[PDB]
């Protein structure tokens, strides 16, 4: 008679109501995080570890689930991160609010395909909207832009104060690492900034290391730690004793040749370490290993040797200190050369003190002048919370200074687009407008989010902030009323061009894209069927 | 077309890779690979030259078991300098090729 | 394929005008080799999404669109769909039943 | 067995006024623990471990450390106390009773339906303005002055067990910290950890403990024909061993003659000897290695008259580096006459306790020394280490810093009325969180009357109307007697880099437990 499956079928509206509570349960979780009046959550392991974060990739990826609707909006959250970066509590409160109102739609018997072709018609228009209502590029604001959209995206973390003190530093590490590239292409690679995490002490202490900031020991401590107008040998081979290979065994027939071949373990060793240390070089930095035997080599000739460096730091100290990257010997049949013209190059080579460890600084690298963060916090729980903090505000003005196009914060976009998608719904809507409808609905849980985490008035201060995006669109007398935002400290709306509230165009673009995809995909799971778990067979 | 009446959908890979939309989908009619580049120093070339090697750079070695008598002080350095110019042989041959 | 050194000559070479490895900001990169003199009956499709498991629905739609080519391939014929041969199968077997 | 349709499974939710007002009860209860142990008056507390050992402190950071707890926000406060004890020595139980003190007046002010960020933000402005307080009452130091810098750590050890013998403590911790001060490139540092090490001997009475001028180890000589007492030796320090050991590598011997077996166990005694011969080029007494000595090294430096050392310790190595100014080589034909340790005085094998223990003492300018402490048993001598190790750390910021802060109850007052004079022009909803962070500072003179067991009222109302004037400004609190004394009388001062740590970190633990408004628990990870 019915389906002979051993799993689970469940067919009608009891999944489309479903997924709807599914996505609703991960929303209404990141509801409490968002904008400057969004505070951080707790999330404690079995084993015991606590990760206090507010960050809506940081919290979703720790946080197990279990219906195939929560996975999408938990793997909605960690494309934000590689795609943009800060973006990542406002798309999930999005394409759950998309399927909501989707859902009061196919209750009313109308079909999900034509709320998925009215949510495409919606999605390419306020791409189109955005891209043709934008302000300016970063030519008349200058630096003033960069500081004031670092100070957005710091305002829903822990690093939000008053000042400027970590604006300044974001866009002092990201003006200090321009790459160019072919084509006319200045990059600003984020990733190459190091950003350490010490308890010690307030956060007014953190230290901008022009340059970087190597988290290693010097080892031996007969070395000198404090190296002025040094020398960078970067290299990856293990400066341990010869050891043979697999392929080579040493099968002896005389007795007197025996002491021979055990001298000579540590003399081809030897070899290689003074002939990278008669050409000036002061500082090597090693990936591999370095044995007891040859920290002698370093204490005798008074030069630093770090053993056990990350081989991604060592890419960034031999790209900013104009050093090779050397793993063996080189240069056209010859036995021991080294290329001795391509050192690094360094001002000053430091061990400081940092709170009962050791960190080795090198100061501003002679050839490229990169920079690396050292954060200072009370425990362990800040300073992974200042980590993600800055790690986010670092992607901000690395997309602000590619591409040149900002739009205001603080719900000024969603409110703008809540207007002209329901005039747009009205010209060319038969059967699809109410599609387009219900998605200037679903944007309008940003600024209602707003109002809610800041204990103010909901519907009244996002209905007078509607009314001034409506007189901006239907009273063309240069009104300027499209950069209105949300002043959560006062409860009223506010400029945001003259307040310095910026956001990025790409963090509102790509969050709509796919905000919007997403929706899609979860508006298809009319039947569903579950099968049994094949563990014990 | 106008020539065969069959057509292999093998010829034609698919490569899933995540991010972005489906308007970023693309038509290359070249190759697309997976791997990474080692080393990552380059990773762009214009009118390169492509060759497929399906031997194994390395040190020597045959399908019969070899091994490497070493009972000699000098003979340590006829071990390490050789494996240097066997190789080094390998590249100047691909280098000089183009 | 050149499996020994020997026989690693420029004829066994290839073309590209560009061979990089473009650098994407989603899940890591690949390499794109674009253009090349005298190319085969191969061809790469990129498939992008936003999850996981919208790829895995692109990619079984791209096979059930290549498909419906092959069959014109075969074939050179084509009726009217949504519905309209099955009608015409309905009244003709009926008169045929008759 | 149908599984249930859930989602996150095993783990809980909880939000709103539990968990704001829950983590403040939390960071009450921990403040309640080591309250008893801020004054001079402060009791020990016996602790025990997992493995069987006894704690017996009063320090406010060794007892925290002892203690398990299941709270997420309990947790926090528990490595606030290790911040404070790795920066400074003496900044650990104030900062956990001032955390709960700020986080009191804070729940006051969650109940009156004010967002937790305005008092955050009251919180960085009160902090900016504590810095600025301490700044303006700060005195210079005369670093150079020998009985300037010994009321400065009698003024962290009061609080402590070693109070008693104040006269001793006081002398072993400042001729510690000067004996390490080493400064080789243009960089001052000072290291009390890795190379004053702080060694303790049951047995014996604390009035004989006494800093050595050299380092000390357990060990004893390796053959009795060796010397034990040695006036001026010349130490060299290797790293390698003195024995024949396998190389790395695959090495097989095909023994097909008569005179080869023979030959191999000959050239195996005669690579010893040459190693042996290659260590007396320079004429050495002592010598010293991490690894083990064969007994063929024994008796080419037996007669040779070599004492020898077998396995001392790799920590040890580099102590008795910096002490007799040796290089700890890893070859013995690659010794040169820089890596000899000259000016060491006099070394003796002396025996405490049937045990033998190495003295390297009486060094003309070591850069490493050793604390020798003597007690009752090894219950006491670990409290002492502990406050030596809060000792050494007092003076280090000195040195660092010479800056110091009347301390006593006179620190916490003469800001809390700079904050309550700067609070007149606020005018604002952060004017009243800006007033309970000065209120918040008088916690630190309310427990020095409470462990002493002095009024509150009298005495709280007398201590405010002393800071109503600008020219007195640094009236404390007696802990000895309970009344109000200067303390520029008594002699109570602590540094400028404890008390600048402890306004830091209090202030921020409570900005990080007030954003705080959710709390998942009940999930794995990898
Ligand atoms: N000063 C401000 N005034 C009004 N709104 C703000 C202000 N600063 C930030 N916001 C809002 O807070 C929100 C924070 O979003 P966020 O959680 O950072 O997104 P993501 O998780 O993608 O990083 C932004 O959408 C922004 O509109
Ligand atoms: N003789 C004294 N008179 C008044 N107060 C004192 C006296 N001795 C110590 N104190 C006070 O006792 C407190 C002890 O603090 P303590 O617990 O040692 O801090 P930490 O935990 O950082 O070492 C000091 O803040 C100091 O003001
Ligand atoms: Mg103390």
């Amino acid at each position: 008679g019915p389906l002979s499956v051993f799993g689970d079928r469940s067919t009608g509206e009891t999944i489309r109501s479903q997924n709807v509570m599914a996505a609703a349960s991960i929303a209404n979780i990141v509801k409490s995080s968002l904008g400057p009046v969004g505070l951080d959550k707790m999330l404690v392991d079995d084993i015991g570890d606590v990760t206090i974060t507010n960050d809506g990739a940081t919290i979703l990826k720790l946080l197990e689930v279990e219906h195939p609707a929560a996975k999408v909006l938990c793997e909605l959250a960690d494309l934000q991160d590689k795609e943009v970066g800060d973006g990542t509590t406002s798309v999930v409160i999005i394409a759950a609010e998309l399927l909501k109102n989707a859902d009061e739609l196919v209750k009313q018997k109308i079909h999900p395909t034509s709320v998925i072709s009215g949510y495409r018609l919606a999605c390419k228009e306020a791409v189109r909207y955005i891209n043709e209502n934008l302000i300016v590029n970063t030519d008349e604001l200058g630096r003033d832009c960069l500081i004031n959209a670092a100070k957005t995206s710091m305002s829903s973390k822990i690093i939000g104060i008053n000042g400027d003190f970590f604006a300044n530093m974001v866009v002092d590490a990201v003006l200090a690492i321009k790459y160019t590239d072919i084509r006319g292409q200045p990059r600003y690679p984020v990733n190459s900034v190091n950003i350490l995490k010490a308890h010690g002490r307030s956060q007014m202490e953190s230290m901008l290391i022009s340059g970087y900031a190597l988290n290693c020991v010097v080892g031996s401590q007969g070395m000198p730690k404090r190296i002025v107008n040094a020398k960078i040998a970067c290299l990856d081979f293990s400066l341990q004793k010869t050891k043979m290979k697999l392929g080579v065994q040493v099968v002896i027939t005389d007795p007197e040749k025996l002491d021979q071949i055990r001298q000579r373990e540590s003399d081809i060793t030897k070899e290689r370490i003074q002939k990278i240390l008669a050409t000036g070089a002061n500082v090597i930095l090693t990936t591999g290993g370095i044995d007891d035997m040859c920290l002698k080599y370093f204490v005798e000739a008074g030069a630093m040797a770090v053993r056990r460096v990350l081989k991604r730091d060592l890419k960034r100290i031999a790209k900013a200190s104009g050093a090779t990257i050397l793993s063996t010997l080189a240069n056209l049949e010859g036995e021991e050369t080294f290329e001795a013209a391509m050192l690094g190059q360094a001002e000053e080579v430091v061990q400081e003190r940092i709170c009962d460890d050791e960190l080795i600084l090198i100061k501003n690298t002679k050839a490229r002048t990169s920079a690396s963060i050292i954060l200072r916090g009370a425990n362990d729980f800040m300073c992974d919370e200042m980590e993600r903090s800055l790690h986010d505000a670092l992607c901000v003005v690395k997309r602000v200074l590619e591409s040149k196009s900002v739009v205001p914060g603080g719900g000024a976009v969603e409110a703008a687009l809540s207007i002209y998608l329901e005039n747009y719904a009205t010209s060319m809507g038969s059967r699809e407008q109410l599609a387009i409808a219900e998605f200037a609905r679903s944007l309008l849980v940003i600024p209602n989010t707003l109002a809610v985490n800041a204990a103010q008035d909901s519907t009244d201060l996002v209905a007078k902030l509607r009314a001034f995006h409506n007189e901006a669109q239907v009273n063309p007398e240069r009104k300027n009323l499209k950069w209105i935002g949300l002043d959560l400290s006062n409860g009223k709306p506010r400029d945001n061009k003259q307040a310095g509230v910026f956001e990025p165009t790409i963090v509102k673009v790509k969050s709509l894209k796919f905000a919007t995809e997403a929706a899609i995909t979860i508006l298809r799971i009319d039947d569903l069927i579950k099968l049994h778990p094949e563990s014990k067979d | 077309p106008a020539t065969a009446t069959s057509v292999d959908l093998r010829d034609i890979k698919i490569v899933k890779k995540l991010g972005g939309t489906i308007d970023d989908c693309e038509l290359v009619e070249g190759l697309v690979l997976t791997q990474k580049v080692s080393n990552s120093g380059i990773t762009r070339v214009e009118k390169a030259k492509i060759g497929l090697i399906q031997f194994c750079l390395s040190a020597p070695k045959t399908d019969m078991d070899n091994q490497i008598v070493v009972s000699d002080y000098a003979q340590m350095d006829r071990v390490l300098r050789e494996e240097r110019a066997y190789i080094l042989n390998l590249v100047k041959q691909i280098k000089k090729t183009g | 394929p050149v499996a020994h050194i020997d026989q690693f000559t420029a004829d066994m070479l290839g073309s590209a005008e560009l061979a990089e490895e473009v650098n994407l900001n989603g899940s890591g990169k690949l390499l794109k080799i674009t253009g090349c003199a005298s190319p085969g009956k191969t061809v790469t499709i990129v498939v992008r999404g936003s999850n996981k498991l919208v790829i895995e629905e692109a990619e079984r739609s791209i096979h059930d669109a290549l498909c419906v080519i092959r069959c014109l391939v075969k074939k050179r014929a084509l009726i009217a769909g949504g519905g309209a041969p099955e009608i015409e199968l309905a009244l003709r077997l009926t008169e045929y039943s008759r | 067995h149908r599984p249930v349709l859930v989602l996150s499974q095993n783990t809980k939710r909880e939000s709103g006024r539990k968990v704001q007002s829950g983590n403040i009860n939390a960071a009450k209860t921990i403040a309640d623990i080591i309250r008893t142990c801020l004054g001079p008056k402060s009791m020990m507390k016996m602790l025990l471990d997992p493995m069987g050992g006894i704690v017996m402190t009063n320090d406010g950071n060794a007892i925290l450390r002892e203690i398990q707890v299941q709270h997420p926000a309990a947790k926090s406060m528990i490595e606030i106390s290790r911040t404070q004890d790795e920066e400074v020595g003496d900044g650990t139980t104030s900062v956990i009773i001032l955390a709960g003190e700020m986080l009191s007046v804070a729940e006051h002010f969650l109940e009156q339906q004010m967002h937790p960020t305005v008092v955050i933000s009251a919180y960085r402005k009160a902090l900016d303005d504590m810095i600025s307080t301490l700044k303006k009452i700060s005195i210079p130091v005369d670093i150079s002055d020998s009985d300037m810098m010994l009321n400065i750590i009698n003024s962290s050890i009061t609080t402590k067990a070693i109070s008693r013998w104040s006269s001793l403590a006081c002398n072993i911790a400042l001729d510690a910290v000067k004996m390490v001060q080493f400064e080789e490139n243009g960089r001052k540092e000072i290291d009390i950890k890795k190379y004053a090490r702080v060694e303790k001997i049951p047995g014996g009475i604390i009035e004989d403990s006494c800093v050595l001028r050299g380092v000390m180890i357990n060990k004893d000589v390796t053959h009795p024909r060796m010397r034990r007492y040695i006036k001026n030796p010349r130490i060299v320090l290797l790293d390698s061993s003195l024995e024949y050991k396998k190389g790395e590598s695959q090495t097989d011997i095909e023994i097909t003659r008569e005179e080869d077996f023979t030959r191999i166990l000959q050239m195996e005694e005669e690579y010893i000897q040459q190693l042996c011969e290659d260590i007396i080029q320079l004429k050495p007494d002592v010598v010293i290695t991490e690894k083990g000595i064969s007994d063929l090294a024994q008796h080419y430096l037996m007669r040779a008259n070599i004492t020898a050392i077998r396995r001392v310790r790799k920590t040890d190595n580099n102590r008795i580096a910096r002490a007799c100014g040796a290089r700890i080589v890893s070859r013995p034909e690659e010794l040169r006459e820089d890596d000899v340790g000259t000016g060491a005085g006099l070394l003796e094998i002396k025996k405490i306790g049937d045990e033998y223990f190495t003295f390297i003492t009486d060094c003309k300018d070591p850069k490493a020394c050793t604390i020798l402490l003597r007690g009752a048993s090894k219950e006491i001598l670990s409290e002492v280490e502990r406050n030596l190790q809060d000792a050494m750390q007092v003076c280090r910021n000195v040195l660092l810093d010479p800056q110091l802060v009347p301390g006593g109850g006179a620190s916490e007052m003469a800001v809390a009325h700079a904050l309550t004079e700067k609070s007149k022009a606020m005018t604002g909803v952060e004017q009243w969180p800006y007033r309970a962070v000065a209120q918040a500072l008088e916690v630190i003179p309310r427990t020095l009357i409470q462990n002493c067991g002095a009024s509150t009222i009298r005495l709280l109302t007398s201590l405010r109307a002393k800071h109503t004037q600008e020219n007195c400004e640094t009236w404390g609190v007696n802990g000895e007697t309970g009344t109000l004394v200067d303390m520029k009388e008594l002699g109570i001062w602590e540094p400028l880099a404890v008390k600048l740590q402890t306004y830091k970190t209090a202030v921020e633990t409570a900005v990080l437990l007030l954003r705080i408004d959710d709390i998942v628990s009940g999930h794995k990870k990898k």
